[PDB]
RNA sequence: GCCUGGUGUCUUGGGU
């Protein structure tokens, strides 16, 4: 475990990749940092998985590395006023308030730190088959 | 799930939506307006990694920071018969003829939020007041009125009418009268209508 | 929650440092007042008993 | 005394250019038949050369014309800049003019040249902005209104209304009729919450 | 009973821009300084370079609200493959004998220099032009 | 209270847009036209009506 | 929460497949291959039974209240 | 003049190529299958005990969605034209459902096949729950645990799609026509060739391709409409296609009607 | 409430006048105010939420005064800079810039319905612009339907002569379109334009029947010619992207270079500035010029056919740098007008060497959002955008 | 709570016809035909095939909002034949057709049963 | 030349600068050497320096409406509560803001 | 009146067969509070 | 046999 304090003094790799140097040219693939302003690097340790710098709500996003970061702000506040099924015995609780989505579906893309929150066991949306298209005026 | 929210602004049936040759018809159609400036470019990723998904049947893995790029799943996509950039031709559901241009189609995962239009509607004509202004209450849950604010004033009187900013303030609200003394002007009048 | 106020502008208590990673999530944040201030543990973040 | 809502760019044209293509596009001679209005295209060409009495208005006109260009290039507006929010945009109105009356034709017009210096010299004693026959107002009045009054000159000038825009009897009592009754209704309306 | 007429060789057929349009520069067979600027429809008549086109201005087609035409009644177009209906919109008086005039078939523009000889009775509201072959 | 205060006759509701109505029109929900009211003085040419 | 009587965006009924589905699984058929033997052809039809996810399986547990 | 050419058959769908029409009559066909054709639904439902898990409206929900036989429903009037007084034995069907769970431990599930019809219009064959075969239970209802029961009265009417999506009896409807693009009524978006990026038409093989040098022909029409039915079974896939053509007839004959009426 | 009573109707905040404005009333079902499209603008609405209110004047003195002083068309222009506050907007505006290319033609049968569409149309359909071997009218043509006659407007884009060759510029003869496309700098909000022009030469009424005819026109055209957008549209081909690779790699030396210079007392101070000013100074300077460059080259590469460019050329929604962001390269992250400070002790993140000032230590985004961000960029992204 | 009765988009009331014809005289030989409680199914159906006959000039129809099951029809004919009577022939025509084209599939189909 | 800091009255004297044209953009500075006809210019042009630069375009009447208000007592009058309120409006109006 | 409040069947109309609360019984046109959608509907007392 | 009153002050979380 290291602290704030304790992280002013060591050197982090990235991936477990950046331990070893290696030999590309996929113009639709992203770019890696040539890192070349230290000749040779000594690092100290390795991050067990880089998404995992993302809380609770950002962790239901896909894809949060493509998107424009105020929409994953946005969405990290919608994403806790959306209908699904917040506990399995709502018929003998008697809340202020509740909703439950009639058939939730668990979504068909996914991230690996789901697993962890649940949200394929109790999933809060569904899957809408969707075109993206100017139909007649009523969706500008 | 990628700050692309909306309201319905008109429901279609069956028959009337665009399909595509399969037979297929969306459940939803979003604008294309939404994505140029708002750069939502991993909403038209997840929409094409879910179409491979449920063709050969699981959950793509979309975590972030991995190995995934859109040619991988393109090249799966063309491999099982669909256009590789998700594209489908569609046809007018009026006419039957064809749109002389392809629409982006798939599935995405929607969620349904809270605001819901019949939580919010709210009409007064007359209705309850407060007991020490006599205007009207605050508040959907007690028959509340709306707030003619600071900066509606202003409005009013850039359009010049003068006569509609008095009759609102006035006999639209909580209009009274008084009685004054014409010597020395204060409100000490004690009137009794019936005597005269 | 950092008991701040809303009296007092400025930017430093509402930006997000440097140091915060690995540690409060850099997307969750409430929007209007309380931007900035009010923050959310990333996934694997611990507190010393 | 104008309304926000009623003013458009529009470009003064005695503000650019060099002195010879000021004079190329403004000048009238009846003396030197080379530097005249061309013959085609007015009817009365025979009896223009060598009026020396129709050539002291046409000096008097082409004076007031460099009046104002100095006054606006050096007191005015000292960078150069000519496009400028002013109110009733003439260019529109010309143009509706030419279409009115077909005003295409190389058929030499009858508009005669006192017709149209004393015409437009009239219509700028006609701009009201506020009446009253006091000294002072009259004074105001004629302030309030001098830097329209030059960019109608720099457009009802001699050359460009017989060569350029070609107007007739019939258009250009009209166009004069419409300028003057836009220009009022371009006034602010008193009562206005400025 | 038409108001120009003349045969063209085609120096320049543009695609570059559009899919279905092509702008076509000629200039006449018989008389040099003559040049005809085009835009036409590639699908609907396809033009290859050096094509001999006849092309014919008209003010009417007659030997206000459109109707599809009736197979009985004829009409000047009978005898062409390519017919356009346009506006004139400028009408150029310009220097020893150069004479521009621009017409609009509704966007498809057209530039026809020439001679005020050969052009002097083309001043007109509307015109037809048919070409041939 | 007095430079602003609320007022009778008002009515809010979420909005949406619509391209077949003229510029100067505003579609009014049937409930909400139910509730206003405006006041109209009977006359000789609408006492009928 | 129980398996939707038809498809959403088509409907075609996929109520009475849901048993069919969860057997194939059981006999070590991929996902893909089990839809297919359903007939499921049109991706439509293929999220409903592919994304479903059984609630009411958990809300059967809490003891009836009768 | 119109041809018809079958390309494949079963019972629940009906593959076949339409010709020598205008595109407007394949579509209006198209649209009049999904949204006119009436069938027979489960239309009101009296919950008289159900202490199951579900929520009574949900129930009420799936119940509606169940396909029922409507094969002689063109003979049922519609409620809303019955001179009766409630109703009776001409304007609906009347179903029955009943089921408990006796035992501690196991689960009872609620299926369609246990819906009894009751009473109806005699002699006709309609309400009975569609089913695939003899053994097939057909469509989870419910689902039920130890003393938990489920009694509903099920009221079943004739209605058609423009009213709610249960009374439809198609479900998609395929259509394409000119799977070579020669009418040019689509203009390809591409990277880099069109023709490879693009995937072939399921009926790339029923018509030629377009020759290498020939000219654009400007008065050819569509005239080949290939389209699929598929039903639910609530009708059987010539009947659908039948009644279409007979519904979108009526509709004709009665703006015919009310010409010759309004004079 | 019944049909024409004028309503006065207002969104908060009510920054200017054009908050409030006076609308008449049509009776609907559902429980949503309809709104039409071209008024979205002047109230800073939308539809993602919003909520309005709307007042209803209790007495014959005021509806007078709403009619005649506060109704939408006599608000067309505002006295905030002598120029409308309307427009088309949106679907209509991205649909009439593709409706009116040269190149668009519509046979008879669609023809007499767009005719139909027109409110103010009075009966008599225009000749076709090609009379044989088969009738077919321009987009031109039809747009030029729903202005009123008499409207002259001439406008020159980049010096263009009269033959157009670039399709530029517009020309309008009795309101009849003789060449344009028409696009953002005619029917958008700017001064000068057709909306402008059709208000001084007809007045409000005209000039609000104006919007609705052009917009019924556009929407019904548009829904059988279809639209839309993908992931394709954001790619760019393998060559172009090797010239967007290299303008960025050339990049990143030129400010190695510069460390060089600094650290050895070559470089040029700039006036008023220190060393380490100046130093930052051209730094940012290089990259963002760098990012330019980059986004300019993918510009060029996009076909017309292209979906982004189609909205991009119309100016309905997006810009020159949304091109540039999506398919090339972000670009610099800025906080407090700088570059990313040093919240640790002498570096950016814990996964660098200190005193490391090179492009990817202190915010560069090399990637696009396409390609994907590594996680260093990402959370500098998020500073960014957190400051915003 | 706003929403109307699904019903209302084929249930004529009683004080409305199912079909209106008024003239517009503003030019020769044209009538508005408004049509109640119908779509464009039956609308463009009819279009079409009034749009092949050599003596209709013009022939148009718009659904003026989706809300509303409506649509009105323009239709212009030549002076020598009545716009109302062209429309009779225009319904007949389809009607044939329809006949033709189930008989046609009745034959096909017990071939292949 | 600019300059970083002010002393317009010391800096207009010496020779070499043209003393007709000298700028200064603190206009409190401008009234105590230049008068207040001066400052109403040197306003405009600050004030409008600021609308013009992220492109806007406001019409010169509205600008030059504010600073005829923030003039007309002879010295500069803050828009604050400093400067309003010291008018000889009623006193309901003025309690107001 | 003696019917308000009491529980009621429709026999005729596009609401035949549901079950209603009368809610309001002025003159000759009821309210009835139908049971089946969340709506109070005007109804004639011959139904 | 017409009239017909249900709270406040905060705090916190949200919407544009
Ligand atoms: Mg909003
Ligand atoms: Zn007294
Ligand atoms: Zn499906
Ligand atoms: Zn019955």
């Amino acid at each position: 475990y290291v602290d704030g304090e304790e992280e002013e003094t060591i050197m982090i790799a990235m991936t477990p990749e950046d331990l070893q140097t290696r030999s590309l040219n996929d113009t639709a693939k992203r770019i890696k940092p040539e890192m070349s302003t230290s000749s040779h690097h000594t690092f100290t340790h390795c991050e067990i998985h880089p998404s995992m710098i993302l809380g609770v709500a950002a962790s239901i996003i896909p894809f949060p590395d493509h998107n424009q970061s105020p929409r994953n702000t946005y969405q990290s506040a919608m994403g806790k006023q959306a209908m699904g099924v917040f506990l399995t015995n709502y018929n003998v609780r008697m809340d202020t308030m509740a909703n439950i989505l009639y058939y939730p579906q668990k979504p068909l893309a996914k991230t690996q730190a789901m697993e962890y929150l649940k949200f394929r066991e109790l999933p809060a949306g569904q899957n809408a088959i969707v075109a993206i298209a100017c139909y007649s005026g009523y969706n500008q | 799930r990628h700050g692309q929210k909306g309201t319905i602004g008109v429901t279609y049936r069956h028959e009337d939506m665009p399909f595509s040759a399969e037979g297929i018809v969306p459940d939803l159609i979003i604008n294309p307006h939404a994505i140029p400036s708002r750069m939502t470019v991993a909403h038209l990723i997840e929409c094409l990694l879910s179409k491979v998904g449920s063709i050969r049947g699981y959950e793509g893995d979309a975590t972030p920071f991995t190995d995934l790029t859109v040619d991988a799943v393109s090249n799966l996509l063309r491999d099982n018969g669909y256009q590789s950039r998700g594209f489908e031709v569609m046809y007018n559901g009026h006419t039957g003829k064809k749109l002389m241009a392809q629409v982006f189609f798939g599935p995405t995962y929607y969620q349904r939020l809270r605001h819901m239009v019949d939580d919010k509607i709210h009409a007064r004509a007359r209705g309850p007041v407060q007991v020490l202004t006599r205007q009207p209450v605050e508040g959907r849950s007690r028959d509340g009125g709306l707030r003619f604010g600071e900066m509606e004033r202003d409005c009013m009187i850039a359009h010049g009418a003068a006569g509609f900013l008095k009759e609102r303030l006035m006999e639209a609200s909580d209009a009274f009268r008084v009685h004054v003394c014409g010597i020395c002007g204060l409100m000490s009048v004690i009137a009794n209508l019936k005597k005269n | 929650n950092t008991p701040i106020g809303r009296d007092g502008k400025l930017a430093k208590p509402r930006q997000l440092h440097n140091t915060h990673w690995g540690l409060v999530c850099p997307a969750e944040t409430p929007e209007g007042q309380a931007c900035g201030l009010v923050k959310n543990l990333s996934l694997l973040s611990g507190i010393s008993i | 005394g104008l309304d926000g809502t009623q003013v458009e760019r529009q470009t003064i044209d005695t503000i650019p250019g060099s002195d010879k293509a000021f004079h190329k596009r403004y000048y009238v001679d009846l003396m030197d038949e080379k530097n005249s209005i061309k013959p085609d295209v007015i009817e009365y060409a025979a009896d223009i050369l060598g009026d020396v009495e129709l050539q002291k208005e046409l000096n008097s006109e082409y004076e007031q014309l460099v009046s104002d260009r100095k006054f606006l290039r050096e007191i005015v507006f000292v960078n150069g800049d000519h496009n400028w929010p002013l109110p009733v945009n003439l260019r529109r109105i010309i143009q509706n003019a030419q279409q009115i009356f077909h005003l295409d034709r190389a058929k030499a017009s009858d508009l005669t040249i006192p017709e149209i210096i004393h015409g437009v010299r009239d219509l700028c004693k006609k701009l009201f902005v506020l009446r009253g026959e006091n000294e002072l107002i009259k004074e105001a009045q004629q302030n309030a209104t001098s830097l329209f009054q030059c960019l109608v000159r720099a457009r009802l000038a001699t050359r460009r209304i017989l060569e350029e825009f070609r107007l007739n009897r019939d258009a250009f009592e009209w166009v004069l009729g419409t300028i003057e009754a836009q220009f009022q209704r371009s006034l602010v309306h008193p009562g206005e919450m400025v | 009973s038409a108001l120009f007429d003349d045969i063209f060789t085609v120096q320049t057929v543009d695609n570059g821009r559009y899919n279905k349009v092509s702008r076509i520069i000629g200039i006449s067979t018989t008389n040099s300084a003559i040049k005809l600027t085009l835009d036409i429809n590639n699908e609907m008549f396809p033009v290859s370079q050096d094509d001999s086109l006849t092309v014919t201005l008209a003010n009417s087609l007659s030997l206000k609200s459109w109707r599809p035409p009736k197979p009985t009644d004829k009409s000047l177009a009978d005898d062409y493959d390519y017919v356009m209906f346009g506006t004139v919109y400028k009408f150029e008086e310009g220097d020893e004998d150069k004479i521009k005039v621009y017409v609009s078939f509704g966007g498809l523009l057209m530039c026809l220099e020439g001679g005020y000889k050969s052009l002097a009775s083309l001043k007109q509201d509307n015109l037809y032009i048919l070409i041939r072959r | 209270n007095l430079m602003g205060k609320r007022v009778d006759f008002s009515a809010r509701t979420v909005i949406s847009g619509d391209p077949n109505l003229e510029l100067d029109q505003v579609g009014v929900p049937i409930s909400i036209a139910k509730t206003l009211s405006y006041p109209e003085t009977v006359t000789q040419y609408n006492i009928h009506r | 929460m129980i398996i939707p009587v038809r498809c959403f965006s088509c409907g075609k009924v996929v109520g009475d497949k849901w048993d069919a589905y969860l057997r194939l699984l059981e006999e070590g058929k991929q996902e893909g291959d089990a839809l297919d033997e359903l007939k499921l052809k049109r991706y439509c039809c293929r999220r409903m039974v592919l994304t479903h996810v059984d609630l009411i399986e958990k809300f059967l547990r809490y003891n009836p209240l009768e | 003049e119109p041809k018809v050419n079958i390309i494949n058959a079963q019972d629940d769908e009906v593959e076949l190529m339409l010709s020598d029409v205008n595109l407007s009559l394949a579509n209006s066909l198209r649209r009049t299958m999904l949204a006119e054709v009436p069938t027979l639904a489960i239309d009101l439902v009296e919950i008289k005990m159900n202490t199951s898990v579900l929520a009574d409206e949900f129930i009420s929900h799936r119940l509606g969605l169940i396909p029922l036989v409507s094969e002689d429903v063109e003979e049922m009037k519609y409620s809303r034209d019955c001179t009766c007084e409630d109703y009776c034995d001409e304007c609906s069907v009347v179903l029955e459902l009943s089921a408990r769970h006796e035992g501690e431990e196991g689960t009872t599930d609620v299926y369609s096949s246990s819906l009894i019809k009751v009473s109806g219009p005699g002699n006709l064959n309609v309400g009975e729950p569609v089913r695939r075969d003899d053994y097939d239970q057909g469509i989870l209802l419910c689902k039920l645990r130890n003393h938990q029961e489920l009694n509903i009265r099920c009221i079943a009417k004739k209605g058609i799609a423009k009213e709610h999506a249960k009374w439809s009896p198609c479900s998609a409807i395929a259509f394409e026509y000119d799977p070579h693009n020669k009418l040019k009524h689509t203009d390809f978006w591409f990277e880099v060739d069109a023709k490879k990026e693009w995937p072939d038409s399921k009926y790339a093989t029923w018509e030629e391709p377009p020759k290498p040098g020939e000219v654009f022909d400007y008065k050819a029409k569509p005239n080949r409409f290939y389209m699929t039915v598929e039903t639910t079974g609530s009708l059987k896939a010539n009947q659908v296609f039948s009644r279409g053509i007979k519904t979108l007839q009526e509709k004709l004959a009665n703006v015919l009607f009310e010409l010759e009426n309004s004079r | 409430l019944m049909d024409d009573d004028p309503v006065l109707f207002n969104r908060q905040p009510s920054l200017h006048k054009m908050s409030m404005m006076a609308h008449r009333v049509k009776v609907m079902p559902y429980s949503t105010f309809r709104l039409n499209l071209s008024v979205t603008s002047p109230y800073n609405a939308d539809f993602d939420g919003d909520e309005m209110n709307l007042h209803v004047p209790q007495s014959e003195e005021t509806r007078a005064e709403l009619s005649q002083l506060c109704a939408v068309p006599l608000q067309i222009v505002s006295p905030q800079s002598n120029k409308p506050v309307m427009g088309i907007v949106q679907d209509t505006l991205c649909g009439v810039r593709k409706m009116t290319l040269r190149d668009t033609f519509i046979e008879y049968e669609q023809v007499m319905n767009m005719l139909f569409w027109v409110p103010s149309w009075d009966g008599v359909v225009p000749q076709p612009a090609i009379l044989k071997p088969k009738p077919l009218w321009t987009g031109k043509q039809l747009l030029s339907i729903a202005i009123p006659s008499g409207i002259h407007l001439q406008r020159t884009d980049g010096g263009n002569s009269l033959l157009s060759p670039k399709d530029n510029g517009m020309l309008i003869v009795d309101g009849k379109v003789m060449f344009g496309v028409v696009d953002k700098k005619t029917v958008g909000s700017g001064g000068g334009g057709l909306i402008h022009t059709v208000m001084r030469e007809k007045g409000p009424k005209i000039c609000a029947e104006l919007f609705g005819n052009i917009q019924k026109v556009v929407n019904y055209w548009l829904l059988h010619n279809g639209f839309s957008i993908g992931i394709g549209d954001a790619i760019a081909d393998a060559s172009t992207m090797k010239e967007i690779t290299h303008a960025i790699s050339s990049a990143k030396e030129q400010v190695q270079e510069i460390i060089y210079k600094a650290q050895h007392n070559e470089l040029e101070l700039k006036p008023g500035m220190t060393l380490r000013e100046s130093f930052e100074g051209e730094v940012s300077r290089t990259l963002n010029d760098a990012r330019d460059s980059a986004g300019r080259s993918a510009e060029m590469n996009l076909k017309d056919l292209n979906n982004v460019k189609q909205m991009v050329s119309a100016g309905s929604k997006g810009s020159f740098i949304n091109i540039a962001q999506m398919s090339a390269c972000v670009g610099q992250q800025m906080v407090e007008g700088k570059r990313i400070a040093f919240g640790f002790a002498d570096r950016s993140l814990p996964h660098f060497t200190k005193d490391d000032f090179s492009p990817e230590s202190k915010g560069f985004v090399e990637n696009s959002y396409l390609r994907g961000l590594t996680p260093q960029e990402f959370f500098f992204h998020a500073m960014a955008g957190r400051e915003g | 709570m706003n929403a109307p009765d699904r019903f209302e988009l084929f249930i004529l009331p009683d004080d409305v016809p199912k079909l209106k014809i008024t003239p517009d005289s503003r030019v020769p030989n044209c009538i508005i035909i408004k049509f109640e409680r119908e779509d464009h199914t039956l609308a463009n159906l009819l279009r079409e095939e009034l749009a092949l006959y050599p003596d209709v000039t013009f022939v148009a129809y718009k659904v003026e909002h989706p809300l509303f099951a409506n649509f009105v029809m323009r239709l212009q004919t030549e002076e020598g034949t009545r716009p109302k009577q062209a429309l009779e022939r225009a319904c007949a025509s389809i009607i044939n057709k329809l006949k033709t084209l189930d008989h046609k599939f009745n034959e096909e189909w017990n071939i292949k049963n | 030349l600019e300059t970083d800091g002010i002393n317009l009255a010391e800096v207009m004297a010496v020779p070499g600068v043209d003393s007709s044209r000298t700028y200064s953009n603190s206009f409190v500075e401008i009234l105590s050497v230049l008068g207040i006809e001066a400052t109403r210019s040197s306003l405009y042009k600050e004030i409008l320096n600021v609308i013009a630069f992220d492109g806007s375009y406001v019409n010169y009447r509205h600008m030059a409406l504010l600073v005829d208000v923030m003039t007309s007592r002879g010295y500069l009058m803050a828009i604050t509560r400093h400067g309003i309120n010291r008018a000889d409006t009623g006193a309901l109006m003025r309690c107001s803001f | 009146d003696p019917t308000l409040n009491k529980t009621v069947k429709i026999r005729q109309g596009g609401y035949k067969g549901k079950i209603g609360i009368v809610k309001e019984a002025n003159g000759d046109r009821f309210r009835v509070e139908l049971h089946n959608p969340n709506k109070t509907i005007p109804i004639p007392c011959s139904f």
